[PDB]
């Protein structure tokens, strides 16, 4: 994390992409499987129930070893986005809003994320007050939503997803 | 002497805002006592922003945020430092950024102040000490922000006289003693009329 | 004897034994009988009264349905209490409550 | 009531005990009775606290103790030891294993033993509500603040 502060825009095609969108196919790779399990109720679901859980347990571990670093690049880079419009950085943020969305439908994705984190001890709360105490500055310390990095990480980039969007198409979200 | 020591502005008691999500900008152009944020109108003049209950403000010079006491919130300021003043009437938040960046508690609380009362309303307001020098910027100019694109805009916030003609009247803390009738209730002092 | 009923652990291991054998019946028409005669001048053998008064308050405090046998008897226990004031220590009126 | 408080193998106990202190065997106990076996303890008291200790307990005041009295002191005495610990054994019948969590697992077996049943998603709901922690189990100091799960 404290060598990310130095990082040029060119990280953001070059590495950053290409990652997360290598975990946005897994995600949906895996969740395409939880499915396929529920339409077809058996005895035998539960006999690879474990199975996706395993793969929602390593998939979990992936995203926190790169987004903890994807956020600090963002918050760096985020004014210069905003400022300027990047394509780039309007692809990234379809990459980490389909993550979300996966996250929030699927159920097991939830379970298996509380679960890595306490079960590793992550703190959740340092990934995203570094950069207060970077600049020289109890209720869910264990683990919380609303600290979850999978939903931090969309909130950061969520001004860069507005930002595509004219004023005039405020109607057309709300009936969507 | 105690009084000549902070110059308090604030925008006309018209201006209260009791809905919406409003925003305004302060530069620092000095590094001193300053203080920022938002006020009741029933405001006194004499009284430090932040040492009561009706002034939400937050302390740049060493990353205070005041409201009846201190509490640290944020980092110290810079010489020409912009200050993004943010409150949400709907989610009864308070929001304070620095550059752009959201200025944060010891803790992961993004916002300084929570559950605050509509009441009466708020105005945006601002102290200066000693020798202090700070640039309000109400925002009637959309493109003179600063940094209310990079924070603000996309969060749904509008500047404070986003359509305004004139410029917002402000009020000061005038340190010239006046007289004026003892108040019925007084804390200390009383007048019987036999 | 009541003394030696108190006195035997069958009266306090077996409370639904004692129970069935009528018991608290028995001490109750005894003690009945006491003060239906004299019931407003004068109560005689006050030793009796007050004997078979705190038996039956014990009685009641081995369990609920022994409590409650003895409630179905509260009417016929107040009725007798009128006189009870009379006699000190453990009375009918001490029995009903 | 003595029944609730005592069982019929502690009945026959205590009356051991009162045979015990009555070496006479009229069915009460005197301050030389009672003083004998203070005596044999180590205990030397006088008879100024030696009817103290009788008044005590002697409900009809006839300055003995009989069973039905010595009965009554051991119930009490068995019924206070417990004042507000009934807490613990409710979080024990949640805690199957024994440690100091309650797990969504375990949730479910006390659940499971009821008679209301779960579709095994909504136990993750007041699960959450009583931890307030997050780490998905429920201690004994989150149960006693406030009891869902
Ligand atoms: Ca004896
Ligand atoms: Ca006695
Ligand atoms: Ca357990
Ligand atoms: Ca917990």
């Amino acid at each position: 994390q404290p060598i990310v502060s130095r990082a040029r825009p060119e990280l953001l095609h070059s590495h950053f992409i290409p990652t997360i969108g290598r975990l946005r196919k897994r995600a949906g790779k895996v969740v395409a499987e939880e499915e396929q399990l529920r339409l077809e109720a058996k005895a035998e679901a539960e006999e690879g129930e474990l199975l996706v859980r395993d793969e929602f347990s390593v998939l979990c571990r992936d995203l926190y070893a790169l987004y903890p670093l994807l956020i600090r690049y963002v918050d760096n880079n985020r004014a210069h986005w905003l400022t300027e419009p990047n394509a780039n950085a309007e692809e990234l943020f379809r990459m980490v809003g389909e993550i979300f969305i996966y996250w929030s439908k699927s159920h097991n994705f939830k379970r298996e994320e509380q679960n890595f984190v306490v079960q590793n001890e992550i703190n959740n709360m340092s990934f995203l007050t570094a950069d207060s105490k970077s600049k020289m500055a109890r209720r869910g310390d264990r683990y919380s939503v609303q600290t979850s990095l999978i939903v931090a990480t969309l909130k950061k980039m969520l001004p860069i997803g507005l930002n595509m969007c004219a004023p005039t198409d405020q109607d057309l979200i709300m009936l969507a | 002497s105690r009084w000549d020591r902070v110059r308090i502005f604030r925008a006309e008691k018209s201006y209260t805002v009791q809905s919406g999500r409003w925003y305004f900008e302060f530069e620092a152009v000095t590094t001193g006592e300053m203080r920022v944020g938002w006020a009741r109108p029933e405001l006194r003049p004499d009284v430090e922003l932040g040492a009561d209950e009706l002034a939400y403000v937050f302390n740049g010079h060493r990353g205070q945020r005041w409201h009846l006491g201190s509490e640290p919130f944020g980092r110290p300021w810079q010489s020409g430092d912009v200050v993004g003043c943010m409150i949400d009437l709907t989610e009864n938040t308070i929001i304070f950024t620095l550059n752009g960046e959201v200025l944060m508690s010891d803790s992961g609380s993004e916002t300084a102040f929570r559950e605050i009362e509509i009441g009466d309303g708020f105005l945006p307001v601002c102290s200066l000490g000693p020798g202090q020098v700070g640039h309000l910027n109400l925002g009637q100019d959309v493109s003179s922000l600063r940094f209310f694109a990079i924070c603000g805009l996309q969060e749904g916030f509008e500047p404070f006289a986003i359509n305004m003609q004139r410029p917002v009247t402000t009020w000061f803390s005038k340190s010239l003693p006046q007289f004026e009738p003892v108040p019925p209730e007084h804390p200390h002092y009383e007048v019987a009329r036999m | 004897s009541i003394g030696n009923i108190m006195n035997n652990k069958v009266f306090y291991q077996h409370p639904n034994l004692m129970r069935a054998l009528g018991m608290h019946e028995t001490v109750m028409e005894v003690m009945v009988n006491v003060l239906g005669g004299g019931e407003t001048k004068e109560i005689r053998f006050p030793k009796m009264v007050t004997s078979c008064c705190r038996f039956l308050c014990y009685f009641c405090r081995i369990s609920r349905q022994n409590q409650r046998s003895m409630f179905d008897h509260l009417s016929y226990l107040l009725e007798n209490s009128g006189i009870g004031l009379g006699m000190q220590g453990s009375t009918p009126l001490d029995v009903a409550a | 009531h003595m029944a609730d408080q005592l069982t019929e193998e502690q009945i026959a106990e205590f009356k051991e005990a009162f045979s015990l202190f009555d070496k006479d065997g009229d069915g009460t106990i005197t301050t030389k009775e009672l003083g004998t076996v203070m005596r044999s303890l180590g205990q030397n008291p006088t008879e100024a606290e030696l009817q103290d200790m009788i008044n005590e307990v002697d409900a009809d005041g006839n300055g003995t103790i009989d069973f039905p009295e010595f009965l009554t002191m051991m119930a009490r005495k068995m019924k206070d030891t417990d004042s507000e610990e009934e807490i613990r054994e409710a979080f024990r019948v949640f805690d199957k294993d024994g440690n100091g969590y309650i797990s969504a697992a375990e949730l479910r077996h006390v659940m499971t033993n009821l008679g209301e049943k779960l579709t095994d998603e909504e136990v993750d709901e007041m699960i959450r509500e009583a931890d307030i922690d997050g780490d998905g189990q429920v201690n004994y100091e989150e149960f006693v603040q406030m009891m869902t799960a």
